[PDB]
């Protein structure tokens, strides 16, 4: 009955918000990630790192506020408040981009905290930890997109900024520079996400429309008792309906619910792998056989060549403003343009 | 099971399955070394990152 | 002196169908990139 | 089209090798 | 007989008091003219 | 050869649909 | 500075007002 | 020689130790008072 | 000729596409919203050029 | 266009001519499919976490369920007790019918909006 | 069951609750309001006021271009503003 | 029966057959190394270490042999360009052969341990069950690792008894294998100080020897034995996978950023040398010095070595490749033959103009020429109707200094334009595109492929750690939860501490 | 040497397809006993 055993008893006391040992990592970091985002989007500029306004105080709205990435000249600096760039000056820290690494790093450890919480709670209640295992895909996405991707590039500047419109800019950057829609790892991610939404909707609708009449009411929600032993819908009727509608159907409820875990989790993992490749500019940008043909045959045109022309427009029209540290000066005459527009 | 000459020579090395020091044993000492290791790794990371800049240490190819 | 740790392995027909579908769709996906 | 000539064998083995694996496991499940 | 100050009490207040401060700050912003 | 490969793989998938539907392990109520 | 104290004064007042209204019940929080 | 960033390094080290120190000090104290009852 | 400007876009595997780049191409902008069944075309060759399969599908 | 690259062309031109990323109905569609994928993983992992022991470790746990059986193969009370503690008690469903209606409704409504 | 805290429905319908929070809430609202109206928020965070984005005749953004001189670059920009 | 994804768990209680499986994996890995090296030797062109080094040729294991001292072939060439050398047995061919032989002996050992699985050494004296004393094994293995680590730093790296390692100048011009003295000071931790690598292995080896001695002699405390499930071999797999993905992330990092162990003469430049114009500056420094000593433009640029100019070219930047653009860099831009010389652009007014260089982000990039002040002065226009800066309007010419074109000047717009299109890539080189049917599209270097593969593997092994970590800790409920789990245990208000049945009411 | 490119896939299938047929037949025999 040492102090460790006593601290363990209090941490694991059953209260309204469970704490646990994992809480000591989780709660400070999550609160500070949250808090830093709300603080930066309300009060802090991106004027000296990006040449942009980015806070409510500057007149942005919920879609255009952001905690933006540090200037490219910071490289991959941790940007510690007490470090060589800000030298303990909080104001300068905000101006140089320190809230971005602040949120990214506290957020990283908060995510670790949350996964640890899933393990800790599962162990105490006596359930298998498949929910912790499922949470590895969001962690893979976050680590690959916010950390690995900028670490392979020139600086933190090219990571996603934390904001709605800033993430849309990120989307479009990845189209015009990486041809990311053409990447089979993203295609697998897309299939996993849309397949997960498909399964979500089809399983809920199927259960809602094969319920047993276990009550007299027209609202069927009151006819379920969480301690009842009986299945609340008919697996047998659901199976026959889908076999005759679609040709096949689930027959094993365990495989069904495992499959629901597997599909979106695997999708996010695949997309994470493609982003790691993009950290190094290892894109699936081109098809060589199409380029060889197209270069030789001015009559050969496909949707592949049409999209490259869009990518080229994106790159040249957005780069000067998007990468102000490069000092791109593009005269009008060099900008690619079709007729009239 | 099958006895061999080499087996007999090695036998004592695989004979204490399950034997433990009582209670917490050397756990306090392990914690100290872990925390020393953390600070150490932190120094190495921050030198590489140029968050920690030491006299005479130029983290560049020109070293 | 048989080894007691040996086990039979199984793959039911549905798993065969699932697995054949995975391999074929993956092939159909990546073949364009293998040909380049 | 000037495609990679090794693309055919890569695709063919990519299909055949894992497929044959699954067939082997399935047929011996059925006969036992 | 319930406690007034709990872990839960700290939890809701670590969120709620900054939120209201922030809303009043954001309200005042609507009147800044350039 | 690449056209033939794409069409072959697609055709194998359609054959798999046929067996997966009409020659499934029948679901048994037991 | 003066701005630091006008931003803090309603917070101090709001904190004092709540402590005076719950002080008997918070002291009864005992052991 | 102590550089400015080495002085910052130590400031971060000490700040981290104090923040962690107050945390476990408060927690061990609360846990010793608000004890779980077994019978 | 998807855009109606006599600039045909190649969409099929036999004409130099792969799985990722191929498509059934939308019908010509010259047609607009007009109905273009096979029997409105002077020939199948006309129908193919102007993207008749897309409407039918 | 009826094609993989053709779809992407359609999306890119759509963005240039309508700023669809900045349209709330598309933002609702993303919440719909992201959230759909999230809740798919959650429901799958929660039911899988609380499967009742019915098999040994040398066989698939899927054989713990028999097609047509009357009893449930997982302990929803255990899943609630886990998930209630991961967040807080009332952020968690204990009514399987309410839970499954939520699974149907969320992605459907979101895809309605983006359509 | 219940984990032993006071039910929320009880607290927010209680008179003592609204007595306490009729004051704390608007005081915090006013404190936030004052934080911006005093101009203190600009100076804490270094956010430009509408007149301090550019000098009067410059059209170039004051982008920081040096990692370790950065704090100094920003200060030099802020003084070309006077 | 077992599902297909569990077949290998028959080894969990079978230490002999576990050893056999581990032997076979080891035989497979050593076999790959020797096979890979033979393939690289059969295809490597040693004739030009200046413009056709190993890293332009897709060589992957060749640089790892060269790094630790293997530099010559039995046919008498060395990768440093020396001829008529006798490397003894430890040539590239001897290393490959030695791994093939080692693979074959491991294959045989695996067969013996598979057949004779029931050795008394593997059974616990008390209980008669298969048992492995994992705490003691860790101490023994840690002790061995420390000895090897010490010996490698003390004898191989120092040259006391061994060859040393690859060291070069800061610009990758003069690398070779040299003994390295340890750097014991704070600069030992500078990843670009090779002496730090020696010092690391000596110090870390001694620590491992001592720690191994501790772990052989001191039992684990009961608290840690229980918490970490030290009687379960899967706990070791879980922690071992964690240390392995940690290591994979570090070597991905040091390969991408550069360190003393990833030299540019073996793996190629980093993308950061392009970003900071690391080579262009040094080139300009030498040119400035020569012009100071009264050399002419031609003399100053002719003094620049080709090897150095070749580094200042974006086709050697590893961030310029593509995921499915396969093979050696020579398959893309061609086999480099010769520096064409440094191109100098001038307008009709005689002012010198500078082509803006392509950043690595861009698959394509316009041609824009600025003056020393960064003012646009010439470009290649897209729309011609209102161009102000065409080469034709501005009278742009190109003159070459050094290299093959030294002293030549071109004035016709079409020719000036094509040289300006190459100058966005950096220095201009003559390429042989026909020998390998090169397609003209940039590929990444071994530095790029290494970094990609290990970052990907590291991320995947994180999932392996989570998976086996959970199976260790939740072993008791791996097949399902308790079929008579009490509702009191899982819903609220009955137990004062979650889980603990001894905290009723 | 300028050898027939299809020679490689011809050789691989010639080896693989009949070999795999035999293995399939062998393994399902062993699992009968
Ligand atoms: C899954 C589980 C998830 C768990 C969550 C993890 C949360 C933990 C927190 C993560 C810590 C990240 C900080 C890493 C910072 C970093 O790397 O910062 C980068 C620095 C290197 O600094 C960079 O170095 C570059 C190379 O410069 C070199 O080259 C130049 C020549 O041009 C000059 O000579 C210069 O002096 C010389 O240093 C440039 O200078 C950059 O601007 C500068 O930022 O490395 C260093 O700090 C350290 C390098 C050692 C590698 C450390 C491994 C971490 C990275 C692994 C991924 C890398 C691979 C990703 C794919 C690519
Ligand atoms: C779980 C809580 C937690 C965690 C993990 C972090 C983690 C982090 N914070 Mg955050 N922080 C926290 C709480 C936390 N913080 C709190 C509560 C506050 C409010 C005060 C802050 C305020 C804050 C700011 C303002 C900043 C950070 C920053 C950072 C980063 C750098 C930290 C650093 O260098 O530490 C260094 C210190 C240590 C590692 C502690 C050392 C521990 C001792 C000394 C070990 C000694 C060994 C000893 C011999 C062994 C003893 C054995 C034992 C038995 C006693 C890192 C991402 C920085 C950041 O995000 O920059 C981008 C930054 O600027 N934090
Ligand atoms: C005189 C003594 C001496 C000297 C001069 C050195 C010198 C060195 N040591 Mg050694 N060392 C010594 C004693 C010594 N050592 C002793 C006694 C020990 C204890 C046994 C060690 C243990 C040790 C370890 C464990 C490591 C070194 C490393 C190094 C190198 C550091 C430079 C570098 O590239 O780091 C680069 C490494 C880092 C900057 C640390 C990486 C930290 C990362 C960020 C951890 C987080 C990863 C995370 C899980 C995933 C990230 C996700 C996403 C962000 C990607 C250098 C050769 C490092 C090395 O081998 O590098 C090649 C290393 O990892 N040393
Ligand atoms: C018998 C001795 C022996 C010797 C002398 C060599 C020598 C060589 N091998 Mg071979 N090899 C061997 C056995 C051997 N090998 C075996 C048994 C295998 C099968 C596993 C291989 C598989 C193999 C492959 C796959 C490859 C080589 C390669 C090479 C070359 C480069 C080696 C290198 O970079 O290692 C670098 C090794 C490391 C950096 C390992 C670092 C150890 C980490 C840090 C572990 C840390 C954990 C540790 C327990 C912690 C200690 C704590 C500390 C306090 C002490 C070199 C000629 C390469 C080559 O060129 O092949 C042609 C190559 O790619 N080898
Ligand atoms: C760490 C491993 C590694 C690394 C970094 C390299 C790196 C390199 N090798 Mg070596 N090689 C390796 C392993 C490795 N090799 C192995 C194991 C073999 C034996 C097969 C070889 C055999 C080999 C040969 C024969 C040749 C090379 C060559 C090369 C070079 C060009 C590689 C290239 O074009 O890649 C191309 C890479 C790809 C196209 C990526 C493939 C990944 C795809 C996407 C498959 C993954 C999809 C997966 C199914 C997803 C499933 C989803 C599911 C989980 C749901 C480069 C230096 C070439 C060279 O120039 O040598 C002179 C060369 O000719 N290598
Ligand atoms: C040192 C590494 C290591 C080792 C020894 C093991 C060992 C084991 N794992 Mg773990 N695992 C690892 C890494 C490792 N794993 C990693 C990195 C991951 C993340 C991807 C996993 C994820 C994982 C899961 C999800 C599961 C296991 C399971 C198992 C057990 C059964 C495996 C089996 O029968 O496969 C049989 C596999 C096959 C018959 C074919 C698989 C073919 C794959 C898909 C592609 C082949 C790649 C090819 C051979 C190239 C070699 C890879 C190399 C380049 C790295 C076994 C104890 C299982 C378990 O717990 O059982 C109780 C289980 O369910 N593992
Ligand atoms: C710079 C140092 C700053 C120190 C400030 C603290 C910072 C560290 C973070 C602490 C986070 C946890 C705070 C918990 C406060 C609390 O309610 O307990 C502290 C006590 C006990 O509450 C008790 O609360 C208990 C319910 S529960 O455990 O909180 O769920 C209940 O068992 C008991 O009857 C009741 O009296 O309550 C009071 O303080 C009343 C005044
Ligand atoms: C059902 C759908 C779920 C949506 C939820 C809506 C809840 C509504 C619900 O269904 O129940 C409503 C519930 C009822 O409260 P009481 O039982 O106190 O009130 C009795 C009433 O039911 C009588 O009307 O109120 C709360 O729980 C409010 C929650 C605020 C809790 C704030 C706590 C702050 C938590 C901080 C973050 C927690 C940690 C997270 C992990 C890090
Ligand atoms: C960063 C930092 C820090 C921290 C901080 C913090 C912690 C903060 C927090 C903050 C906060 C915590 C804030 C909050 C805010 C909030 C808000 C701002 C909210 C809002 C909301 C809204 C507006 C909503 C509404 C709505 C809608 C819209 C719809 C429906 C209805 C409703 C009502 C829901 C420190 C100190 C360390 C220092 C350093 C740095
Ligand atoms: C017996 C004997 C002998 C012999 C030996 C030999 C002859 C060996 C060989 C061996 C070898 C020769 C081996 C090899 C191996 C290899 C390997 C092991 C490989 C693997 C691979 C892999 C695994 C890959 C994968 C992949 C792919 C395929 C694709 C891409 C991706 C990846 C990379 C993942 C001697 C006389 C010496 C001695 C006596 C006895
Ligand atoms: C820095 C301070 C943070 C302290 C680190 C907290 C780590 C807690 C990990 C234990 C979580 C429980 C996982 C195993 C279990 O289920 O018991
Ligand atoms: C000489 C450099 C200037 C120093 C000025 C002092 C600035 C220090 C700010 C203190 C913030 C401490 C927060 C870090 C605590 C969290 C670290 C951890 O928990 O691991
Ligand atoms: C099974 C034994 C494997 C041994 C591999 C021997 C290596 C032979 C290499 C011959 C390659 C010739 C160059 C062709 C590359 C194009
Ligand atoms: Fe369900």
């Amino acid at each position: 009955r040492g102090w460790f055993d006593i601290l363990d008893d209090w941490l694991k006391r059953d209260r309204f918000v469970f704490v646990g040992w994992s809480g000591i990592l989780l709660f400070p970091c999550a609160y500070l990630a949250l808090g830093g985002w709300l603080t930066g989007t309300t009060f802090v500029t991106s004027w000296y790192t990006h040449g942009l306004a980015s806070s409510y105080l500057e007149g942005c709205n919920f879609l255009t506020v952001a905690v933006s990435t540090p200037a490219n000249s910071m490289g991959h600096s941790l940007l510690l408040l007490w470090g060589p760039e800000a030298q303990g000056d909080f104001t300068r820290w905000c101006q140089l981009g320190g809230l971005w690494t602040f949120i990214a790093l506290h957020g990283a450890f908060g995510l670790i905290g949350f996964m640890l919480r899933q393990f800790e709670i599962a162990r105490l209640v006596g359930v298998r930890p498949y929910n912790a295992i499922a949470f590895s895909a969001p962690i893979a996405v976050f680590v690959s997109v916010f950390l690995i991707y900028p670490l392979g590039q020139s600086s933190w500047f090219f990571a996603p900024s934390f904001g709605v419109a800033a993430i849309f800019r990120f989307l479009l950057f990845f189209q015009g520079f990486h041809n990311w829609t053409l990447n089979p790892f993203h295609m697998m991610g897309v299939a996993g996400v849309l397949g997960g939404a498909l399964l979500c909707a089809i399983h809920g609708a199927t259960v809602e429309n094969t319920l047993f009449q276990d009550g007299e009411g027209a609202s069927t929600f009151r006819a379920f008792n969480p301690t009842q032993a009986e299945e609340t819908y008919s697996m047998v009727t659901a199976n026959r309906f889908w076999s005759q509608i679609f040709g096949i159907a689930f027959s094993n409820k365990r495989w069904l619910h495992f499959f629901m875990l597997f599909v979106p989790v695997t999708g996010l993992w695949m997309s994470a792998i493609g982003v790691v490749g993009l950290a190094l500019n290892l894109r699936s940008y081109d098809f060589i056989s199409q380029e060889i043909r197209a270069a030789e045959d001015p009559e050969f045109e496909t949707f592949y060549t049409k999209n490259l022309l869009l990518n080229e427009g994106i790159r040249a029209w957005m780069a000067p403003q998007d990468q102000p540290h490069e000092n791109f000066v593009f005269p009008e005459e060099v900008l690619p343009r079709g007729n009239a527009l | 099971a099958r006895r061999t000459w080499l087996g007999d020579i090695l036998r004592p090395l695989n004979s204490e399955y399950g034997k433990v020091a009582p209670g917490w044993g050397t756990t306090p000492l392990m914690a100290v070394f872990m925390g020393l290791f953390l600070v150490f790794l932190l120094i190495i990371l921050e030198i590489y990152n140029s968050t920690l800049i030491l006299d005479g240490v130029n983290v560049s190819w020109k070293a | 002196e048989p080894n007691p740790n040996r086990q039979p392995v199984e793959l039911n027909r549905t798993s065969l169908y699932l697995g054949l579908l995975l391999i074929l769709v993956l092939a159909l996906l990546f073949s364009s990139y293998f040909f380049n | 089209m000037e495609v990679n000539q090794l693309g055919l064998i890569a695709t063919a083995l990519f299909v055949l090798v894992p497929s044959v694996f699954l067939i082997i496991l399935y047929v011996q499940t059925e006969s036992q | 007989s319930y406690p007034i100050f709990t872990v839960r009490w700290v939890a809701v207040h670590t969120l709620a008091v900054p939120t209201i401060f922030f809303l009043g700050a954001i309200a005042a912003m609507q009147f800044i003219q350039r | 050869m690449e056209t033939i490969t794409y069409v072959f793989i697609f055709a194998c998938i359609i054959a798999l649909f046929f067996f997966a539907i009409f020659f499934r392990e029948p679901p048994r109520i037991t | 500075d003066w701005r630091v104290l006008v931003v803090l004064l309603p917070v101090l007042l709001a904190a004092g007002w709540a402590v005076r209204n719950i002080l008997p019940y918070a002291v009864k929080q005992v052991q | 020689t102590i550089t400015p960033s080495l002085k910052g390094f130590f400031i971060g080290l000490l700040s981290g130790a104090v923040v962690l120190g107050l945390t476990f000090a408060v927690l061990i104290a609360i846990s010793q008072i608000d004890k779980v009852q077994r019978s | 000729d998807i855009d109606g400007i006599r600039e045909p876009v190649s969409g099929s595997l036999l004409y130099g596409n792969n799985i990722i780049t191929g498509a059934v191409v939308p019908s010509s902008n010259a047609i607009g919203l007009h109905f273009y069944p096979i029997w409105e075309a002077a020939s199948l060759d006309e129908w193919l050029y102007n993207g008749g399969p897309y409407q039918l599908i | 266009p009826l094609g993989i690259s053709g779809t992407f062309n359609f999306m890119i031109v759509f963005q240039a001519e309508h700023n669809i990323l900045m349209h709330p109905f598309h933002q609702l569609g993303v919440a719909g499919v992201f959230g759909g994928a999230l809740f798919c993983a959650m429901h799958g992992s929660l039911v899988t976490s609380s499967l009742i022991r019915e098999t040994t470790e040398t066989e698939s746990a899927n054989y713990g369920y028999k097609f047509g059986q009357e009893e449930e193969t997982y302990n929803i009370v255990a899943a609630h007790g886990y998930f209630g503690r991961l967040i807080f008690q009332y952020a968690s469903f204990n009514n399987s019918r309410s839970l499954h209606f939520f699974l149907a409704a969320w992605p459907v409504v979101g895809v309605w909006f983006t359509a | 069951g219940t984990t032993g805290e006071r039910p929320f429905s009880d607290i927010i319908t209680s008179v003592r609750y609204w007595v306490i929070h009729s004051i704390t809430i608007p005081a915090l609202f006013i404190a936030g309001w004052l934080f911006v109206s005093t101009g203190l928020a600009y100076d804490v965070f270094g956010t430009p006021r509408p007149d301090s984005y550019y000098a009067q005749e410059q059209r170039s953004i004051p982008l920081v271009t040096d990692r370790f001189e950065a704090k100094q670059q920003v200060e030099t920009f802020l003084e070309q503003l006077k | 029966g077992l599902p297909w994804y569990r077949v290998h768990t028959v080894l969990i209680n079978d230490p002999g057959r576990l050893i056999a499986a581990h032997l076979m994996h080891t035989a497979l890995v050593a076999g790959w190394a020797g096979s890979m090296a033979l393939y690289e030797l059969a295809t490597f062109d040693p004739s030009d270490p200046v413009l056709n080094p190993m890293w332009r040729q897709g060589m992957f294991v060749l640089p790892f042999m060269a790094r630790l001292g293997v530099t010559g072939s039995w046919s008498g060439w060395s990768i440093t360009g020396e001829t008529g050398i006798d490397p003894g047995f430890w040539s590239f061919e001897g290393v490959a052969l030695a791994h093939i032989v080692l693979s074959g002996l491991l294959f045989l050992a695996a067969c013996w341990h598979w057949v004779y699985w029931d050795l008394e050494l593997f059974r616990d004296p008390r209980t008669g069950e298969p048992a492995l004393d994992l705490p003691k094994m860790f101490g023994i293995h840690l002790f061995l690792a420390g000895l090897l680590c010490f010996g490698f730093g003390a004898f191989h790296l120092t040259g006391l008894f061994g060859p040393g390692m690859w060291v070069s100048d800061p610009y990758g011009l003069t690398g070779s294998v040299q003994p390295v003295a340890p750097e014991w000071g704070p600069d030992g931790f500078n990843p670009y100080n090779p002496g730090g690598v020696v010092a690391h292995h000596i110090a870390a080896g001694i620590v491992g020897i001592i720690a191994g001695l501790f772990h052989i002699l001191v039992r684990p405390p009961q608290r840690l034995y229980k918490a970490l499930r030290m009687g379960n071999i899967e706990t070791v797999l879980s922690s071992s996978i964690a240390a392995v993905f940690f290591a994979a992330f570090v070597v991905a990092g040091t390969m991408w950023y550069g360190s003393a162990t990833t030299p540019i003469e073996l793996f190629g430049p980093t993308r950061y040398q392009w970003d900071s114009s690391y080579f262009q500056q040094e080139i300009n420094r030498r040119v400035q010095a020569s012009l100071a000593s009264g050399a002419t433009l031609e003399e100053a640029w002719s003094a620049i070595p080709e090897k150095l100019a070749f580094y200042d070219y974006i086709g050697n930047n590893p961030a310029k490749g593509g995921l499915f653009r396969t093979g050696p860099m020579n398959k893309g831009d061609g086999i480099a033959q010769a520096w064409k010389g440094h191109a100098v652009f001038r307008n009709k007014e005689g002012e010198e103009l500078f082509v803006r260089r392509m950043p690595a982000f861009f698959e394509s990039f316009p041609v824009i020429l600025t003056d020393k002040n960064g003012v646009v002065k010439a470009d290649i226009p897209f729309r011609r109707a209102e161009s102000k800066y065409s080469f034709e309007q501005q009278g742009v010419t190109v003159s070459f200094y050094g290299g093959e074109l030294n002293g030549q000047t071109f004035t016709d717009p079409p020719t000036v334009k094509s040289y300006a299109r190459k100058a966005i890539f950096g220095e201009i080189f003559e390429f042989d595109t026909e020998t390998l049917n090169s397609d003209g599209i940039f590929r990444t270097s071994p530095r790029g492929w290494f970094t990609f593969a290990h970052a990907v593997f590291a991320l995947l092994f994180f999932f392996g750690h989570i998976w086996h970590g959970a199976r260790t800790l939740f072993r008791d409920v791996f097949s399902g939860i308790d079929p008579e789990l009490s509702p009191e245990q899982v819903e609220w208000g009955f137990y004062q501490k979650v889980g603990d049945v001894t905290t009723r009411r």
